[PDB]
C-alpha cells in the first residue's frame, strides 16, 4: 500500500548503480566489468517486479502475495547462484 | 658487431624493435584469423645490383615457438621471396607472415552466455498457466530490458571499430527471439479475449516451435563460424 | 614576408561511410523512441510500472547521449546529430511531461484523461514521423 | 542543479496529509542532486582547486538541505498547533523561490 | 665503493591546500551524517518513511565515499581520510540498526 516508497526506493538505487558505473568504467572484457552490471540488472529488475505488481493488483489480488513468496526467496537464491557461477571461474 | 672472415664473408648484425603495421579484418570478430606480416626490401639497389636469399630456409627464423602473446597464438609462419616493379625500377623482396589466432575461450564466458541465459529464461513463461498474466508480462519485460542493457554496455566495452562485426549479429538475433516471444504474448493476450481455443492453440504451437527454431540458429550460426 | 614562393597543392578528397552510426546510434534512437509509446497504451492507473518505464527510457537516453557527442570533436555549432538527439530527446520528455500531468488529471475526471491518451496516442508517432521524412530527404 | 530545485519546490504544495510522498520528494531530490554533482565532477577538467561551478552546485546541495529539514519541522510542530503549519508552508512558498532568485542574481551579477 | 664524495643538498617545503577537499568531500559528509539523525524526528507510525529515510543516506554514503577516494593515489597504509569516511560511514549503519530495534 506504500506507493512512493518502493518507487522512491527503486530509482535511487538505479541511480546509485549509475554512479558507480559511470565510476568504475574509468578506472576485450575485463572481469571487473562484468560483475557490475548484472548488479545494475538485479536491482533494476526488482522496480520492474513492483511494476508489474502494481499494474496486475486489481486484477488478481492473491497473485501479488504469491508474487512477493516468490521473490522474497528466489532473488537470494539467484544472487547466491551467480556469485557461485563467478567466483568458481575466478579460481 | 661486425665479423671478418678469412674469405672475406662480412656480417653484420643488428639488434631492432619495430612497430610495425599489418591490416587486421574484424568482420569476423571474435572467431578471426589474422595475417600480419614484415616486409622487407632494399632501397637504394635494383634487382641487376643486389639479391636477397633467406640462409638457411628451413632455419631462416628461430625462436617463434617460445613467443606467447597473452591474447593470440602464433599457428603457422611462412617464408617468401619476391620481386616488386615500382616506378624506378625492379626491386628485391623478402617477406615473413605468420598467422594469428584469438582464444575463443576467454570471451565466451565474458560475453556470450549471458544473452543466452536470458534468452532461455524467456521460454518458462510458456509453462507457466496463462490465466497467471502478471507472471508472464513481468518475465518478458525483465528478459527485453536485460537484452537491452547488456548489448549496449557490450558494446560500449568492446574496443573501437567503426564497422560491423559479427557478436552484433548474434545479439541482434537473440534481441529479435526475445521481442519476438514477448508479442507472440501480447497477441496472444489480444486473442484470448475473443476466444480462448485458438489462444491455447497458438500458445502450445509456439511452445513446440520456439526451442527447435533456436537450436537450429545456433548451429546454423556456429557450423559456419568456426 | 620574405618574398613570393610557389605551393604545390595536392586535395585527397574523402566520404564517411554512414553503414555504422545507423545501426549504432540513428536505429536504437529510433528504437527506444517508438518503445516509449507503451506508456500510452497502459492503464492510467499505475503510477509505478510507467514511472519504471519512463526512466528506462530517460537512462538509455542520456548514456547514448554521452557516447554519441564523445564520438565527436567538441565544435561551437551543432552537428546534423545533435539535432536527431535532440528530438528524440524532446519526445521522450515531452512524453514524459505528458504523464506528470495526466497523473494529476485523473483524479478529478477520469475523462480528461482518457481524452488526453486519445489525441496522444496518435499525435505522436505521426509527429515523429513526418520528423524523419523531413529529416532523412534533406542529406541524401 | 535549477530543476531539481524548482522539483525540491514541488513538494511543498502537496497537502500534509499524505506526508510519505512529500518525504519521498524530499529525500529523491537529495540524493539526486548528489548525484549530479559527483557525475558533473568527472567530466569537467580535474583541477584541484576551488572553482565558481563548485560553488554554485554546493548552494544548490545547501538549498534542497534546508527544504528538507524545514518540512521536518512542520510534521514534527503540527501536532501541537496546526495553524504554525498551516502559516508557514503559504509563507515559505513565497520565501523560496524569492531567496534563491536573490542568490542568483547576486551570483551573475559577480561572475559575468 | 668508491670513494668519498662530496653532496651538496636542498630541501623545498611543501603543505598542502585542504579548500578545495573542504568543500569537495568533508562537508558532502556532515551534512549526510545530520540528515541521517533527522529520522529520530520522524513520527514512529510511518514506518516505510522512516525505513526509506535510513536507506537513502547509506546510499550517499556510498556514492560521496567511491567519488572520493578514486582521486587518492595507492598506498599500503590507510590514509587519514579514511578513518573520517569510515566513522562517517559507521554512524549512519548505527543510526539504522537503531530504527530497527525501535
Ligand atoms: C598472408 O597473406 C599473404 C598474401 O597472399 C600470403 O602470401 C602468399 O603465400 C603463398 C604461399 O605461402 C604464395 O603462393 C606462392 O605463389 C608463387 C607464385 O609463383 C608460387 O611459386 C609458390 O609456390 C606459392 O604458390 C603467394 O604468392 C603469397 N602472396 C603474396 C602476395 O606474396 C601469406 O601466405 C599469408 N600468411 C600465411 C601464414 O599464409
Ligand atoms: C533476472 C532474473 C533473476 C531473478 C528472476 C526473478 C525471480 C523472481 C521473480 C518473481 C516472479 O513472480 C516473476 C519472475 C521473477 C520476476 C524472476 C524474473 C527473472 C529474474 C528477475
Ligand atoms: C535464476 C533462476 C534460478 C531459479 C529460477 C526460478 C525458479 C522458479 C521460478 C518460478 C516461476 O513461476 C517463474 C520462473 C522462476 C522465477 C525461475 C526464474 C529463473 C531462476 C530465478
Ligand atoms: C519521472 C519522475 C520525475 C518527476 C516525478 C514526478 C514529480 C511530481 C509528481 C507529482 C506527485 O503528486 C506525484 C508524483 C509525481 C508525478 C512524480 C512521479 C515520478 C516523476 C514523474
Ligand atoms: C553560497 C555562498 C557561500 C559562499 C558565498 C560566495 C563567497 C565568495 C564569493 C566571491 C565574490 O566575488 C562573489 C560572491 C561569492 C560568489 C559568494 C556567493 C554566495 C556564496 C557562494
Ligand atoms: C535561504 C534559506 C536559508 C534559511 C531558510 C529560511 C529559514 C527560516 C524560514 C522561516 C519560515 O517561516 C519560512 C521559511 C524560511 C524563510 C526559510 C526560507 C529558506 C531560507 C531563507
Ligand atoms: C503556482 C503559483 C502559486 C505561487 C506563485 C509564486 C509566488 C511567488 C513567486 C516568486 C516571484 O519572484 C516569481 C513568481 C512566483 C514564483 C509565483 C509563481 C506562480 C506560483 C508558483
Ligand atoms: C553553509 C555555510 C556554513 C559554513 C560555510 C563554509 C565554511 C567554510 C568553508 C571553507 C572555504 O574554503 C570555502 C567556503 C566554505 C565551504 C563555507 C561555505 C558556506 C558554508 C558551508
Ligand atoms: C563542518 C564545519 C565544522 C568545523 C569547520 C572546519 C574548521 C576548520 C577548517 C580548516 C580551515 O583551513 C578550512 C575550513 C575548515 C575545514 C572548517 C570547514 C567547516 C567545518 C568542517
Ligand atoms: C541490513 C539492514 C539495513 C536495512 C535494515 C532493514 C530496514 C527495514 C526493515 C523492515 C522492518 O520491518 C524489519 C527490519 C528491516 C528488515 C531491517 C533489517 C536490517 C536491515 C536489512
Amino acid at each position: 500500500d506504500a506507493v512512493p516508497a518502493r518507487t522512491s526506493l527503486g530509482i535511487t538505487t538505479v541511480l546509485t548503480m549509475t554512479t558507480l558505473s559511470t565510476i568504475a568504467r574509468k578506472s576485450y572484457v575485463t572481469a571487473m566489468d562484468l560483475f557490475v552490471s548484472v548488479c545494475f540488472i538485479f536491482v533494476f529488475s526488482a522496480l520492474v517486479e513492483y511494476g508489474t505488481l502494481h499494474y496486475f493488483v486489481s486484477s488478481q489480488p492473491a497473485r501479488a502475495a504469491k508474487m512477493d513468496s516468490y521473490a522474497r526467496i528466489f532473488f537470494p537464491t539467484a544472487f547466491c547462484l551467480f556469485n557461485l557461477v563467478y567466483w568458481v571461474s575466478y579460481l | 658487431m661486425i665479423r671478418l672472415h678469412p674469405d672475406g664473408t662480412v656480417l653484420y648484425g643488428l639488434r631492432i624493435t619495430t612497430t610495425a603495421a599489418c591490416m587486421m579484418d574484424l568482420r569476423r570478430y571474435p572467431l578471426d584469423e589474422q595475417n600480419c606480416t614484415l616486409e622487407i626490401e632494399s632501397y637504394g639497389y635494383t634487382t641487376d645490383d643486389i639479391e636477397f636469399y633467406w640462409r638457411g630456409d628451413d632455419n631462416a627464423v628461430t625462436g617463434v615457438t617460445k613467443i606467447e602473446l597473452p591474447q593470440f597464438s602464433i599457428v603457422d609462419y611462412k617464408l617468401i621471396t619476391k620481386k616488386v616493379v615500382f616506378s624506378t625500377g625492379s626491386y628485391p623482396r623478402l617477406s615473413l607472415s605468420f598467422k594469428l589466432k584469438r582464444n575463443i575461450g576467454y570471451f565466451i564466458l565474458q560475453t556470450y552466455m549471458p544473452s543466452i541465459l536470458i534468452t532461455i529464461l524467456s521460454w518458462v513463461s510458456f509453462w507457466i498457466n496463462y490465466d497467471a498474466s502478471a507472471a508472464r508480462v513481468a518475465l518478458g519485460i525483465t528478459t527485453v530490458l536485460t537484452m537491452t542493457t547488456i548489448n549496449t554496455h557490450l558494446r560500449e566495452t568492446l574496443p573501437k571499430i567503426p564497422y560491423v562485426k559479427a557478436i552484433d549479429m548474434y545479439l541482434m538475433g537473440c534481441f529479435v527471439f526475445v521481442f519476438m516471444a514477448l508479442l507472440e504474448y501480447a497477441l496472444v493476450n489480444y486473442i484470448f479475449f475473443s476466444q480462448p481455443a485458438r489462444a491455447a492453440a497458438i500458445d502450445r504451437w509456439s511452445r513446440i516451435f520456439f526451442p527447435v527454431v533456436f537450436s537450429f540458429f545456433n548451429i546454423v550460426y556456429w557450423l559456419y563460424y568456426v | 614576408s620574405t618574398g613570393e614562393y610557389v605551393v604545390m597543392t595536392t586535395h585527397f578528397h574523402l566520404k564517411r561511410k554512414i553503414g555504422y552510426f545507423v545501426i549504432q546510434t540513428y536505429l536504437p534512437c529510433i528504437m527506444t523512441v517508438i518503445l516509449s509509446q507503451v506508456s500510452f497504451w497502459l492503464n492510467r492507473e499505475s503510477v509505478p510500472a510507467r514511472t519504471v518505464f519512463g526512466v528506462t527510457t530517460v537512462l538509455t537516453m542520456t548514456t547514448l547521449s554521452i557516447s554519441a557527442r564523445n564520438s565527436l570533436p567538441k565544435v561551437a555549432y551543432a552537428t546534423a546529430m545533435d539535432w536527431f538527439i535532440a528530438v528524440c530527446y524532446a519526445f521522450v520528455f515531452s512524453a514524459l511531461i505528458e504523464f506528470a500531468t495526466v497523473n494529476y488529471f485523473t483524479k478529478s475526471q477520469p475523462a480528461r484523461a482518457a481524452k488526453i491518451d486519445r489525441l496522444s496516442r496518435i499525435a505522436f508517432p505521426l509527429l515523429f514521423g513526418i520528423f524523419n521524412l523531413v529529416y532523412w530527404a534533406t542529406y541524401l
